[PDB]
RNA sequence: GAAACUGCGAAUGGCUCAUUAAAUCAGUUAUGGUUCCUUUGGUCGCUCGCUCCUCUCCUACUUGGAUAACUGUGGUAAUUC
RNA sequence: CCUAUCAACUUUCGAUGGUAGUCGCCGUGCCUACCAUGGUGACCACGGGUGACGGGGAAUCAGGGUUCGAUUCCGGAGAGGGAGCCUGAGAAACGGCUACCACAUCCAAGGAAGGCAGCAGGCGCGCAAAUUACCCACUCCCGACCCGGGGAGGUAGUGACG
RNA sequence: CGCUACUACCGAUUGGAUGGUUUAGUGAGGCCCUCGGAUCGGCCCGCCGGGGUCGGCCCACGGCCCUGGCGGAGCGCUGAG
């Protein structure tokens, strides 16, 4: 499905997330909201998995898992 | 759909088989005819490998054979008195192979009296009065002597047969599948078999 | 709607546009076989008996 | 799946004794349905353009057939992959040449010209002799030809001269000990010889002890023995390679001696 | 001779090995337990006269009547509608 | 093939058998009545696992063995997942159908049409794998047919698997 | 006993996720089966056109019969539906 990720840093880009979400199955694509007028990575991302099982697994784990000294928040989009 | 295979169910060992392929047209195993008693309809059905199979829905006539005289006559089948496959079949009046049915006495008796030119006895008062007497008199003027020489130990037939004539119906056994053949044909019960079926009919009732 | 009225003696057919409610309404709740009177539509369909035969809805 | 029978056969999966190539063509001719089984058959095409070499395309093969210059068994065929078999005669009516198919003991189908006298008839062994419907008798030959009212003393494994002008039985030869046989299939392919003894075993499979002309003795199943006439009385000639049996050493000596000695 | 009806192919072909542990499958056997178009070979007048309606059942020098393609009018935002 | 840190198992929704019937192209607990209490295991059953399709075959080994097999051929199986069905001798068929479920598409919002584990190609995936090409002339297959159609198949291109 | 790093274990949160089995309930769809008659003709009763016969050998138009046309009566009664 599509899952939303929030509480991203501006030092956390698509590439940093790409390796992070591989133990929860292979991502199809990682879209990340950027605005270059203010900041870099706004704070919201949308990761798109190919399969429904893989997507749900991510939401469960990643929520409570630390990455760059912040608690990532993941939830169904 | 409705199914018929050996690659399902339990093993000898107490194991369980796991499928071989997915249901196929050959396995089809069509629902029952459920043919009973009422006005005749039969339908032609297209079945596997080509060929035509009759599906009977309602039958009420059969071709019942008198096996000790080697003649078969087409008669009514009015009811199921006994069936040994299931008791319910009798009650519901569903015709299946080996149903013990009731057929008319009168055509078999009429055939015998005419053919042998002497009556078995007297079936009934009503039966006697217009003809039976006619047959006894003979239409042979002339060739009376020929009949007497020809027929020895007649003016009678076997005890079991005579007893059934008195009842006004004869017990008969269905010797064909009424739902697949489309024929409810059978042979008239006689000797030991008739005695046994009457014993069963009496045993079950009451 | 447009009535596709055919005279089958001549083998002809034509459309006509009738949007007048009274002229139409006569043919409503008729089923394909039933006769109707076409007198409603004018003098030129007066004395005509019409057998409804079919047609097409909206969305085809 | 598999929802029905194949209508194709690949090459390099066809029977060896047809003498096709390996992988240089990806499809074999495949016999049509007919009187003989596809293993033992020889599609018309292989005979016509691979042995007698009258075509170098498939386009030509179809065009040849449509001329209808070819009769097979006295009857007029036009099938591109006709399922000819054992002692089936091919009749070219444009050249007056009659060829029959009989095994080499090498195991290769022989191109074996016969006279039009010997192409009048062929000897066919009875497969079943059948009391048919309404008490009319029939014999049925191996090549699935049913002849009604057959001679009233015949019994199983008899041979029967079938005639191809007019059909029907044109006498018969009775099955007896010491009859000529050609043993077909197996490890005894294309060998000719007498009988000697037929051993009978109740239940399936009965073996027939054969002795060949050389004096090599062997058994095979009755099924693999085909009766081709009366003992020491051929009705068609021996084919190339002896048709009896020859050793690989002898065969080498023939191959080198004949080659560069002709022309 | 476009078309259309009719008949046949369309189950074959090609692809991939997920599934399944005596299941599949291999080799050896069976169908006397059964179905099979086609091809190849036989089987092609008749009711054996309803003790000839079939000499009157006298349509045999041959019966009955409807759809396509076609022609015309059309509907649908969009359909191999 | 591996497993006892799987030792008892199979029928109340038949487990095995007798008898009789329904049903099926046809055998048969296939299904059902009635009637029996069977059937199977330390010679590993039963249960669990499995990148577990099977064979012909492949690689290395003195010999003995060990390892490999989706993959040019043969058999079986499936065509997004399930279930049902029509045609036909043969199909429970995705370049047929129908429903639902998961996916995707058009929409004027009423509706409507769909299945590349076919050939090319693209996306995703990864350490990993090619032309959106040309042709039915060959090789064969199909048809009413020599005549037509074929991503069957041939042909080139890509190609330091080797 | 101490720095540092990895791993298995136990763990509040009756943490979360996914897949397969499960009682019971509900149950699409098709198939089978009991019905139904939306629908259309056919064979019979009016007028005619032809033929024919029992108005009429003027046996001819026509009535009447047959069949075609067309409507109506019972829509009677068979088949399809």
């Amino acid at each position: 499905a599509t899952i939303r990720v929030t509480n991203l840093s501006e030092d956390t880009r698509e590439t940093d997330l790409q390796e992070l979400f591989r133990p929860f199955g292979s991502i199809s694509r990682i879209y990340l909201a950027k605005d270059k007028t203010t900041g870099q990575s706004k704070g919201f991302a949308f990761i798109s998995f190919h399969r429904r099982e893989d997507a749900a697994r991510a939401i469960a784990g990643v929520s409570g898992f630390g990455y760059d000294h912040l608690i990532l928040n993941v939830e169904w989009a | 759909g409705i199914s018929r295979d050996n690659w399902h169910k339990r093993r000898k060992t107490g194991g369980k088989r796991k499928p071989y392929h997915k249901k196929r047209k050959y396995e089809l195993g069509r629902p029952a005819a459920n043919t009973k008693i009422g006005p005749r309809r039969i339908h032609t059905v297209g079945v596997r490998g080509g060929n035509k199979k009759y599906r009977a829905l309602r039958l009420d006539v059969g071709n019942f054979s008198w096996g000790s005289e080697c003649c078969t006559r087409k008669t009514r089948i009015i009811d199921v008195v006994y069936n040994a496959s299931n008791n319910e079949l009798v009650r519901t009046k569903t015709l299946v192979k080996n149903c013990i049915v009731l057929i008319d006495s009168t055509p078999y008796r009429q055939w015998y009296e005419s053919h042998y030119a002497l009556p078995l006895g007297r079936k009934k008062g009503a039966k006697l009065t217009p003809e039976e007497e006619e047959i006894l008199n003979k239409k042979r003027s002339k060739k009376i002597q020929k009949k007497y020489d020809e027929r020895k130990k007649n003016a009678k037939i076997s005890s079991l047969l005579e007893e059934q004539f008195q009842q006004g119906k004869l017990l008969a056994c269905i010797a064909s599948r009424p739902g697949q053949c489309g024929r409810a044909d059978g042979y008239v019960l006689e000797g030991k078999e008739l005695e046994f079926y009457l014993r069963k009919i009496k045993a079950r009732k009451g | 709607m447009k009535l596709n009225i055919s005279f089958p003696a001549t083998g002809c057919q034509k459309l006509i546009e009738v949007d007048d409610e009274r002229k139409l309404r006569t043919f409503y709740e008729k089923r394909m076989a039933t006769e109707v009177a076409a007198d409603a539509l004018g003098e030129e369909w007066k004395g005509y008996v019409v057998r409804i035969s079919g047609g097409n809805d909206k969305q085809g | 799946m598999a929802r029905g029978p194949k209508k194709h056969l690949k090459r390099v999966a066809a029977p060896k004794h047809w003498m096709l190539d390996k992988l240089t063509s990806v499809f074999a001719p495949r016999p049509s349905t007919g009187p003989h089984k596809l293993r033992e058959c020889l599609p018309l095409i292989i005979f016509l353009r691979n042995k007698l070499k009258y075509a170098l395309t498939g386009d030509e093969v179809k065009k040849i057939c449509m001329q209808r210059f070819i009769k097979i068994d006295g009857k007029v065929r036009a099938d591109i992959t006709y399922p000819a078999g054992f002692m089936d005669v091919i009749s070219i009516d444009k050249t007056g040449e009659n060829f029959r198919l009989i095994y080499d003991t090498k195991g290769r189908f022989a191109v074996h010209r016969i006279t039009p006298e010997e192409a009048k008839y062929k000897l066919c062994k009875v497969r079943k002799i059948f009391v048919g419907t309404k008490g009319i008798p029939h014999l049925v030959t191996h090549d699935a030809r049913t002849i009604r009212y057959p001679d009233p003393l015949i019994k199983m494994n008899d041979t029967i001269q079938i005639d191809l002008e007019t059909g029907k039985i044109t006498d018969f030869i009775k099955f007896d000990t010491g009859n000529l046989c050609m043993v077909t299939g197996g490890a005894n392919l294309g060998r000719i010889g007498v009988i000697t003894n037929r051993e009978r075993h109740p239940g399936s499979f009965d073996v027939v002890h054969v002795k060949d002309a050389n004096g090599n003795s062997f058994a095979t199943r009755l099924s693999n023995i085909f009766v081709i006439g009366k003992g020491n009385k051929p009705w068609i000639s021996l084919p190339r390679g002896k048709g009896i049996r020859l050793t690989i050493a002898e065969e080498r000596d023939k191959r080198l001696a004949a080659k560069q000695s002709s022309g």
